């Protein structure tokens, strides 16, 4: 029952971060100020009707003070100090402390500029870790092409690494760009970094975003994503207590962690069908997509038994699974927060899927073709790191491609 | 000479006369004196056996009569004693008429039934007879026996009916608390009422007096304690006495107040009952949620049902799952609340939550038939209907009430599916094109005028089975029933009995008059609605045939331009035209199956045929 | 003569009436004739069943008997002490013959010929045979034995009723005789091998026989377990006072007078026993939180004990479970949630049976310490055992799944430190290895995660909400009553109920939910989940050796040669043989897919399991 | 059955509607400020198909006021203030060829306006349209509103109008033969009233209240549930027998039950021009005023079944339909509306077709040539109607 730390890089992930925290503060009771709300008593005890004390666990993403405050150990980083003023003004609980203040629109600027000042950035890590009593996860929230997230984030999550040996879990909840001279060669830098020094990534498309909801809507839409995940870690459950145990059940391979999500939009069995459809999925698929695993979400209270079972029989018939992988649907029954209206019902479903395909080529079609075009001793690091990273993207790309076919028997 | 005949009459020895003579003078008088004096023994001797704890309750009262009997007999034996002491000078003449004055009287009839009881004891609306030890019944009836046997005697009958007040005062204690409280204490086996709702008030037929046997009467005894039970099992109040009092007929089993006060008791316990379902369980309330979920009072319920289940009605019983109709129907039936502690349900909220709608494999067609001698036909509808409701509407009244729910659910199809097909016939994209061929133009034609007297004939039929058979009748059930209810809230139709006959006639005629009581009604009603639905399938699938007769369409819609147009377009009006003479065929001979049982049975039945007979012809 | 007639109905010997001690009868010949013995013998009778009586109330008068039997004495002594005085004035004024005295007791020997015979019937079997015998002719026909039996047994009720008014306003037993039907067993072990009833000594004269039952039994538990010694005082002193004072005993009320009485007497206590297990008790609060602890709805806290007690577990059961779990338990209370909520006084923690020795891990307990609250609330052992078997079941695979997600975190700090840097063409062989071991993981994993879902959901918590939540706060089938028909009790949302109810619902709980489909031609379905669990206990014991050579790996290829290739091709000859024997362990698991489903599917219960297990 | 949306366009469309709406929110006792009234939940009448339920328990209706001028669209809000701000539409049309350029151009604003109003509804059922056949602002926007909803929707859902023609501007003519072409090949029912003739049944506003007295008792059965004629859909298919003579007229009554189906029969009691000889082809009678002694009904059926004229390929039946009265409103008679569709619609055609035929051979840049077109379009659209009433009559319908 480690708590988790946040990064905040780039200009997606400040905007998306306080959408994030706003989220994590209605749902748990505490307001802008960072005071606390008297818990309210849940409906599963009445008393003798004649006709403090909280059940939800805040401390894993906010440390306590001695005046009941609740401040998040969030970490901000940016360029430009104008995208800053607007996230700490909004929510004025930000430690001030945390805030750092350095623009950067190529990769190789954001990665020089995490070399020269490593020890500013490692020393505001490490603050952050004496705050907590027991550490099992960082987190992330960065842009794969566009701002500076996406070469300074790139420098953050090797400096994990070095630092406290690899034993700490990264989410690096990626978002993907839409479809820009600069935009193709950023993203399969990152790329080769993304997939060396991380443990699970939650792809978004900002392309295929707009479709669900129909800039500030699309901030919102992650958020209600990465909010779900932690939902059972929070308001503590019979399972999934810990984030390294809900995605060890999702990642079956080092190379295969790359998640994709989905949003449901009613009752609690054509919500399990809902999340079936394709067009509700944030990432692109193309074809019929063998599904490797998945876990549907249901945060909102269900008091529904017997009905999510049929839900779950239903749903394993209509998903074609991957041979070497057992057919098995899991769904965890999230608690819905007593701060929040009990009327909605929400439903969030991430799994693991060979849809990665037509992602991860789509960037190579478009490496290449840039490359031949177009095209002090800067020119021979900077090709070299272009084949590093062309050989290591194929390394999972071969790999989903060979997943489909039964293999890993031998 | 007369000391030793003085202890003879006590059952006891003389020394010369008898045990308890060779010298017969003159002495002619006491040729019957020791005949009178032999049998006094015989009740001494009654009463040391018969008084044991079997044999019944009402002989133990009896043994108690002829006990101060035994003591009444002792008392004049010191007045002979007083007699035969002092100075008589009276003697051998007036012997015999002072003993026998006040004793042989009432000597020789408590004699002759006592006789009797030993002699049958040698011998051993509902029933259970075979009546064990003579107790009760056997004791009774002879009595009555008696009397009648010694009519024209004042000085006799005068004892008996004496007799039969006090032995019988035990038995109307019993008799007395069943019909006015309830109550069937005894002890014994000692009663009419046996309590063993039908096969538990059994009456005992083999020990009921003469008065006792008319068919009417013993119904009368009989549902009066029955109908005070269940105002006594659903409120609770054990022994009522309702701040006030009552009669208490005491007089006898014989008098001319016992028929009436056996009625006035009848009426007390229909009242109080009537009271209970009236007032208490809001009967009115019952019977309006009845007709609206089985004779369809609001369709807005099953109309909405049918439209969202259409797909699923339509195909057969194999090809659906029970499962997914039945859950569809919750959602648009029932509304799901929360049985909180303390809150009330009252009876237009329990019914709502407890109908189901089972699908089990029969027909509509068969269940009809076999109670007298798709899956809209096998679908119907149950209610548990909780007590003390399952007593008046009872399971002969819902299976001539359920009846009605399958037939209503059928046409609703029926007309859901005509109602249906006018909206593809006549303005859809395939079925209304622009410029092909006269000849086709024709076929459609006369295609939509064949479905336009099809559509008329369900909405006709309809017209009837819902107005003139179901709603026409519950006028005067329901005009009797408030004016019932307006009655009952003053009082602190008038019998329980005669409502449970008032809604068998009501659902009995809503069954004879919609035709499902005949063998030549029914078998038209089958073949005629079959025919509908035959023809209303058939014109789904022409739907698929009417792109291969239109080029136009073929082109915007993916053998093209050769005879086989023309040769699908005879397949299609050879088969279209062996529809057109069949509905022509059945029809006729359906009216005329109205016209046959229209004029003997059912005049409301031939106000159909009177209108239905000027529509069609025309 | 005549004179000598009332020295026999005394039972004195003349100089011609004699007679012997006992069962003789009065053969006196030679007066006149045996026309005058004749009737004389009838009225002899009378005399003989005067003195066979008057020897039973002297060899028991008050002694020798310490039973209800006394009071009939009482009543036997009455009836002869009336008798002599009816042979007095009989013989006063002067008799011409011997018929006339005949007369007059002639109406006495109805009276003489019951009392007899219920004396007969003495030394006999005479508990219940005595009392049901009287009551047995109460109504009864021949009102002069009716009127004898009525009088014999409203002054023999006296003593029977002196135990039924001692159970309802004191709540106590003054029974010695073999009798009341509430007896105490002596084996005192919970609240129900104490006070039960016997239906056998139920009398046909009490109406309710069911609800003193629940008004003395009620009373024992509202003043010995859960004192309150204010409220008792209070009802002894009222009920006894409109008990005594108007109606002047319990046997002088009448049979209706009894059920309004206790009625309004039974509904009385029961307002006050669902109000101390409710309002102050916190029944279903505890009960609810009887969850949170023993059946792993709050996975954080056994999440923490699991993180923050990885070293004392590992040792044998040598701790002292003094200082050691109560470290471990207080830390992890601060980790997790437990810290913040109201009961975390009443959580201990303890190793059950230290003596067997086999390990730290599996010796662990939670206990819910219900120590007063004034309740026991009959959660005895019975409901106790199977209530920590439950958790040591569900402690088993939350162990299992705390070390499958660390195997998890494991081997991907394996995979980036060392495997990806290890000479550019030895990876192809390992990074094909390390894959099949990540991936059988997530086969475990799987089977683990839905099994819980499957316990924590339909099994536990479906049966929580139907057995507690439903018969506590939500009505039963059973209704449908306009009350404004006819003409401080507060009534609230509890849905009143005795004790010998309370038990059964929370007994039937947890009788639901282990045995109920699966927990109990082949093994058992409990036992064919531990030889799968076993297998995961063993693969990741066997998996440690696999990481330990791979760090060791690592180590050869930084400093580097004809001794390093006959080193370096034994430890890779060390792979091919484990990751063989992890294909060993692997279809063990594909024997698991074979045997469960071949299990599973002859049950409807279990038919949705044999797809998602 | 079914929800339902009405469409009102024009300015003579908006006071219709006014007066519709009004009597719908009288029958159920909705007050004029979006209240609701307690029943004199636990409700057995239905005003959720034309009403929309809301959070804060208001009630506003599911209509679209569509207008050229804002003159009618203040008189309708501040008269009935409980209408949707954004359901209704604002910006002079007089023709109907600048008329049918102002949907052409805002035809993507306004079919998604009408979006707005499916998703409200669970399952929608019918579309309906209150307009004028003759006018320019709600002929011309209007045949391009019945237009746009038919090809998206796609035979699903029914369209019903309620037209009034006109009686007697000399451009009138111009404009209602083009208009009554698109009603007949893209509406799937159609209600003929006359100006003329509903002066005379009372005997502007007076004859308002006599529309709103029919589109409103015609869904009687629809809204106020029965044994018969849930829905809509069920009470049209008896009307209308083939898609090519949809067209339908109505009857006002105005004291028995026998007496009431008299007097509806009649040709004096009529909303459109009757002319000497007329044939029903198929009949619907409305007795809404609370009719239960069923002994006078069934003498005024098979009285009116062997005593009006006939259409021989059609049977003839007179179904009556037994409606339910209003609670919230007194009980003051019986009321009858008798709908049908009969012969007598060929006069006022022909007489649109001698005014156009004598138009055209007086003959009163680019859009010349097409106007043309459109009018020869149009001539045969109508005049093939008027042959189709023609065939049916006579006994040449029965035969190749």
């Amino acid at each position: 029952p480690g708590e988790t730390i946040t990064l905040q890089v780039g200009q997606c992930g400040n905007q998306v971060g306080l959408q994030y925290w706003q989220q994590l503060a209605t749902e748990h009771g505490i307001q802008s100020d960072g005071s606390s709300t008297p818990y309210p008593k849940d409906i599963n005890d009445l008393q003798l009707q004649e006709l403090k004390y909280r059940n939800d666990h805040p401390e894993l993403f906010f440390t306590l003070s001695d005046s009941n405050t609740y401040t998040p150990r969030s970490i901000l980083i940016d360029m430009e100090p104008s995208v800053i003023a607007k996230s700490t003004s909004a929510l004025p609980m930000f430690n001030p402390r945390n805030v750092h203040l350095s623009a950067a629109n190529n990769w190789i600027n954001g990665y020089k500029y995490g070399t020269e000042e490593e020890e500013t950035l490692l020393n505001l890590i490490d603050r952050e870790v004496d705050k907590c009593d027991n550490l099992s996860n960082f987190q992330l929230f960065h842009s794969v092409a566009g701002g500076t997230g996406s070469g300074v984030g790139s420098k953050m999550l090797e400096v994990i690494s070095d630092r406290y040996g690899h034993k700490k879990l990264l989410n690096t909840f990626s978002i993907f760009p839409s479809n820009v001279v600069v935009q193709p060669y950023n993203t399969i830098l990152t790329l080769k970094r993304l997939i060396d020094y991380s443990d699970a990534t939650f792809v978004f498309h900002n392309d295929s975003l707009n479709r669900i909801e129909n800039f500030l809507g699309a901030n919102k839409l992650i958020a209600l994503v990465s909010a779900s995940v932690s939902n059972p870690l929070r308001f503590p459950g019979y399972m999934y207590s810990s984030m390294e145990s809900i995605v060890s059940n999702l990642i079956p391979t080092p190379d295969l962690k790359f998640l994709t999500s989905s949003i449901a939009p009613l009752n609690e069995y054509d919500m399990l069908l809902e999340l079936s459809n394709d067009r509700y999925k944030t990432n692109r698929v193309g074809g019929d997509t063998s599904y490797i695993s998945m876990l549907n979400y249901l945060i909102g209270y269900n008091l529904d038994q017997r009905e999510i079972r049929k839900g779950i029989l239903k749903s394993q018939q209509r998903i074609s699974f991957v041979p070497w992988v057992a057919r098995s649907v899991l769904v965890v029954h999230g608690k819905k927060s007593p701060y929040l209206k009990n009327t909605n019902l929400e439903g969030i479903q991430v799994t693991n899927n060979t849809s990665m395909i037509d992602v991860f080529t789509k960037i190579l079609k478009q490496f290449d073709l840039l490359i031949k075009r177009k095209a002090v001793e800067e020119e021979n690091e900077v090709m070299e790191m272009f084949n590093e990273s062309r050989e290591s993207v194929k390394s999972i790309i071969d790999e989903y491609k060979a997943c489909k076919e039964i293999t890993y028997l031998d | 000479i007369i000391r030793e005949l003085l202890f003879t009459l006590l059952g006891h020895e003389g020394h010369y006369i008898q045990y308890s003579n060779l010298d017969i003078s003159l002495k002619v008088i006491t040729k019957k004196l020791v005949k009178f004096g032999k049998f006094y023994s015989g009740l001494k001797s009654f009463i040391q056996v018969f008084d044991n704890n079997k044999f019944g309750k009402i002989v133990q009262k009896f043994c108690s009569e002829v006990r101060k009997f035994l003591s009444s007999y002792q008392q004049v034996l010191i007045n002979v004693e007083h007699e035969f002491k002092f100075n008589k000078n009276f003697n051998l003449n007036m012997l015999d008429s002072l003993l026998h004055q006040e004793i042989s009287n009432e000597m020789t009839h408590l004699y002759q039934i006592g006789i009797e009881i030993s002699r049958i004891t040698e011998e051993r609306n509902l029933y259970y007879g075979k009546f064990d030890c003579c107790k009760g019944g056997l004791l009774l009836q002879v009595i009555q026996e008696r009397m009648v046997y010694y009519k024209g005697d004042p000085t006799s009958l005068d004892f008996l009916t004496q007799l039969f007040d006090i032995v019988s005062s035990d038995y109307i204690g019993m008799l007395n608390q069943w019909l006015l409280e309830g109550v069937i204490n005894d002890p014994f086996d000692e009663f009419m009422i046996r309590e063993k709702w039908n096969e538990l008030f059994l009456i005992k037929i083999d020990g009921l007096l003469n008065q006792f046997q008319n068919s009417t009467i013993q119904s009368k005894i009989l549902n009066t304690g029955k109908y005070l039970n269940i105002f006594k099992r659903c409120t609770g109040l054990h022994n009522f006495e309702s701040l006030k009092e009552k009669l208490t007929t005491i007089t006898s089993l014989a008098a001319p107040d016992l028929e009436l006060k056996i009625d006035e008791f009848y009426h007390r316990a229909n009242k109080m009952l009537m009271k209970l379902l009236f007032d208490g369980y809001n009967f009115p309330s019952v019977v309006n949620i009845f007709q609206r979920l089985f004779l369809f009072a609001d369709s807005f319920q099953i109309d909405n049902f049918i439209d969202s289940t259409f797909s699923e009605l339509k195909r057969g019983k194999l090809k659906i799952s029970v499962s997914r109709l039945q859950k569809q129907y919750d959602d648009i039936f029932k509304e799901k609340i929360e049985n909180k502690v303390g809150v009330r349900p009252s009876v237009y909220d329990v019914l709502k939550k407890n109908q189901k709608l089972s699908v089990t494999s029969e027909s509509l067609y068969k269940v009809v038939e076999e109670l007298m001698e798709p899956t809209i036909t096998s679908v119907d509808l149950t209610i548990p209907l909780p007590f003390p409701l399952n007593l008046v509407l009872n399971q002969q009244l819902s299976y001539q009430y359920e009846i009605m729910f399958k037939l209503l659910i059928n046409i609703k199809f029926i007309s859901k599916y005509n109602s249906s097909n006018w909206q593809e016939m006549n303005y859809s994209k395939i079925w209304t094109n622009s410029h092909f061929n006269s000849s086709v133009k024709k076929w459609i034609l006369r295609c939509r005028v064949l479905h336009s007297r099809i559509c008329s004939f369900i909405h006709e039929l309809e017209n009837y089975i819902v107005h003139d058979v179901i709603e026409h009748n519950f006028e005067e059930i329901k005009n009797l029933i408030h004016t019932t209810a307006t009655n009952l809230a003053t009082s602190e139709i008038s019998t329980v009995e005669q409502l449970i006959q008032k809604f068998l006639d009501y659902s009995s005629t809503l069954l004879n008059d919609s035709l499902l009581t005949r063998e030549e009604s029914l078998r038209q009603l089958r073949k005629m609605l079959d025919f509908i639905f035959h023809f209303n399938n058939y014109i789904v699938q022409v739907k698929k045939v009417l792109v291969l007769l239109n080029h136009e369409l073929f082109n915007e819609y993916s053998p093209m331009d050769q005879e086989s147009i023309d040769k699908r377009f005879a397949n299609l009006s050879d088969t279209f035209l062996m529809q057109y003479e069949k509905f022509g065929e059945n029809l006729v001979t359906f009216l005329a199956t109205i016209k046959q049982v229209g004029e003997r049975e059912n005049q409301g039945l031939l106000e159909l045929s009177n209108r239905l007979e000027l529509c069609f012809p025309e | 003569i005549l004179t000598y007639l009332p020295y026999t109905m005394l039972g004195s010997d003349s100089k011609i009436f004699t007679f012997s001690n006992n069962y003789t009868r009065l053969e006196i010949p030679k007066d006149i004739n045996n026309s005058f013995s004749s009737l004389l013998r009838e009225v002899f009778e009378f005399a003989i069943l005067y003195k066979q009586l008057a020897i039973v109330v002297d060899r028991y008068k008050g002694t020798l008997v310490s039973a209800i039997k006394t009071a009939y004495i009482a009543i036997l002594e009455a009836q002869l002490n009336k008798y002599v005085n009816d042979i007095n004035n009989i013989f006063n004024n002067k008799p011409n013959s011997i018929l006339v005295v005949y007369n007059s007791i002639f109406p006495w020997i109805s009276i003489l010929r019951f009392l007899y015979r219920v004396s007969n019937r003495l030394n006999r079997l005479d508990g219940y045979e005595f009392l049901t015998f009287i009551y047995s002719f109460t109504n009864h026909g021949d009102p002069k034995i009716r009127g004898i039996a009525v009088t014999a047994f409203t002054e023999v009720v006296k003593p029977y009723y002196n135990i039924v008014e001692h159970w309802i306003v004191k709540g106590e037993l003054i029974d010695n005789n073999n009798e009341f039907f509430i007896i105490f067993d002596q084996e005192q072990n919970e609240f129900n091998s104490i006070i039960k009833l016997l239906p056998k000594k139920i009398p046909a004269f009490i109406k309710s026989s069911d609800k003193i039952f629940q008004i003395g039994k009620t009373l024992i538990f509202l003043n010995k377990y859960c004192r309150e010694l204010k409220w008792v005082n209070q009802y002894n002193v009222k009920y006894s006072a409109i008990l005594f004072n108007n109606h002047q005993g319990l046997a002088s009320m009448t049979t209706n007078e009894m059920i309004k009485l206790i009625d309004s007497q039974y509904n009385e206590i029961l307002t006050f026993l669902t109000q101390i297990i409710q309002g102050n008790n916190k029944l279903f609060t505890h009960v609810y939180n009887f969850k949170r602890f023993y059946f792993m709805e709050t996975n954080d806290f056994i999440d923490a004990i699991m993180v923050k007690g990885k070293d004392v577990f590992n040792e044998s059961s040598v701790n002292i479970s003094s200082t050691y779990l109560r470290k471990v338990l207080q830390d992890a209370i601060q980790i997790s949630s437990v810290k913040n909520f109201e009961y975390v006084d009443r959580l201990d923690s303890r190793v059950l049976n230290p003596q067997h020795g086999n390990l730290g891990w599996e010796s662990f307990t939670i206990e819910y310490k219900i120590d007063d609250l004034p309740m026991s609330y009959l959660f005895e052992g019975h409901q106790h055992l199977q209530y920590l078997k439950m958790f040591h079941f569900l402690w088993k695979l939350r162990q299992l799944n705390n070390l499958l997600n660390w195997h998890f975190e494991m081997f991907n700090e394996l995979n980036h430190n060392v495997v990806t840097k290890l000479s550019s063409r030895n990876r192809r062989p390992l990074a094909k290895s390390l894959s099949i071991i990540t991936s059988i993981r997530f086969h475990f994993t799987q089977f683990l995660n839905e099994l819980i879902a499957y316990l924590s959901y339909d099994v536990i918590e479906e049966n929580f909400q139907q057995h507690i939540v439903r018969k506590l706060f939500y009505n039963k089938n059973d209704l449908l009553l306009n009350k404004s028909f006819m003409n401080d009790l507060p009534k609230f949302n509890v849905n009143l109920l005795t004790i010998d109810e309370l038990v059964e619902l929370h007994g039937t709980y947890i009788d639901s939910i282990i045995n109920s489909s699966l927990l109990n031609t082949n093994i058992s379905y409990i036992d064919q989940i531990f030889n799968i669990l076993q297998t995961i206990f063993n693969f990741i014991n066997t998996s440690q050796e696999f990481y330990s050579l791979v760090v060791t790996f690592g180590l050869l290829v930084r400093s580097d040669e004809l001794e390093q290739d006959q080193e370096d091709l034994e430890f890779q000859l060390h792979k091919i043989k484990r990751k063989i024997y992890k294909d060993i362990y692997q279809h063990d698991y594909k024997r698991q897919l074979n045997d469960l489903k071949n299990d599973l599917n002859r049950d409807y219960n279990l038919k949705d399991l044999s797809k998602l297990l």
